[PDB]
């Protein structure tokens, strides 16, 4: 052969606040000072967005494609490793 | 232990160039890498002679005579006794960091960022080379804590390798590289021994102020450096 309500109860109770946008997104990574504006673009981007899909078969995107672009090692390679213990699936190229 | 040595692809270090251009390699060969040092081959006439003396005495027999009189006054030691040495320190020395030389290192990574910064207008991975550093000169003493006295020695050396291939002191830098933007039209060919008698003996100047603010402005492809160093021309505006 071959295998291949508490946590519920906690999320809706956390999201009647309205500072849950800043408060999770500085929890992404808390060992890079700052950068404020580029933790809340990762948020955004794990969760994803609408798979449009209409009625004659075009399929719509919905995924957020991000791109760091500037000085070597200035929050960019430490914070890619972040993502990749974060999400459930994530492979490192 | 990665020690490997490039060479130009010019032949030869063209000093009127910008670094990045003499050096065929990426940006991120230069991060990973500690020290970078450039060994230019300056033609000077007393250095000449003392490198001379030294090669003619080794081909002439003398260097097989001078050892055993190097050995017994204590100062060489041989190749078989510091192959014993590194492997006793690599093993029972195991060095950290004092919180007192700590507050030192992370104070003086802003100054040497910060100087960088105005000449644009340095990464993480250059703050953890000086710690490596720091620790190997307290293994080579059998010294499990690294106290002040190694911090400065490693900031010496890096100094002379990485920024040396890229109140009252910073008020006088910025007035003098002012005053010679205007003193001095663009292709001005001014020797290094007249600019000396007009800003130290007017008392207005400090010599460590003028050799550190003509660096500076060489590094920016704007005065150049001719013979030796003793005539100034500028290039770029």
């Amino acid at each position: 052969t071959v295998y291949p309500d508490f946590d519920i109860r906690n999320i809706n109770k956390l999201s009647k606040k309205k500072d849950i946008f800043d408060i999770l997104s500085q929890s992404l990574a808390p060992s890079i000072y700052g950068h404020d504006h580029i933790k809340k673009a990762i948020l955004l981007m794990l969760m994803g967005g609408v798979e449009k899909n209409l009625e004659n078969g075009s399929h719509l995107r919905g995924d957020i494609n991000i791109l760091m672009v500037g000085d070597p090692s200035t929050a960019k390679s430490q914070l890619l490793r972040f993502v990749l213990n974060t999400a459930s699936l994530a492979i490192a190229t | 232990s990665v020690l490997a040595a490039a060479n130009p692809i010019y032949g030869r270090y063209d000093d009127l160039k910008s670094p990045g251009d003499n050096i065929d390699f990426q940006t991120t060969i230069l991060s990973r890498f500690d020290m970078i040092f450039i060994v230019k081959d300056d033609h000077n006439e007393e250095r000449d002679i003392s490198i001379a003396n030294h090669v003619i005495n080794i081909h002439t027999g003398n260097a097989n005579a001078m050892q055993n009189q190097q050995e017994e006054n204590g100062s060489e030691i041989s190749i078989e006794k510091m192959k014993r040495y590194i492997t006793y320190c690599r093993l029972k020395c195991a060095p950290r960091l004092s919180p007192q030389a700590a507050e030192k290192l992370s104070s003086n990574f802003v100054t040497i960022r910060k100087q960088l910064l105005i000449n644009e207008l340095i990464t993480i991975r250059q703050l953890e080379a000086i710690i490596r550093i720091t620790e190997s000169l307290a293994k080579l003493e059998l010294s499990p804590i690294a106290q002040e006295r190694h911090v400065d020695e490693a900031i010496r050396l890096f100094q002379a390798s990485t920024m040396d291939a890229a109140g009252t002191s910073l008020s006088e830098i910025r007035r003098f590289e002012q005053e010679l933007k205007r003193r001095l039209p663009i292709g001005w060919s001014t020797s290094y021994q007249t600019l000396r008698r007009e800003f130290v003996d007017t008392h207005r100047f400090s010599q460590l102020a003028l050799d550190k603010a003509l660096y500076a402005l060489e590094k920016h492809e704007t005065i150049q450096l001719r013979h030796q160093g003793q005539n100034i021309y500028r290039s770029g505006v």
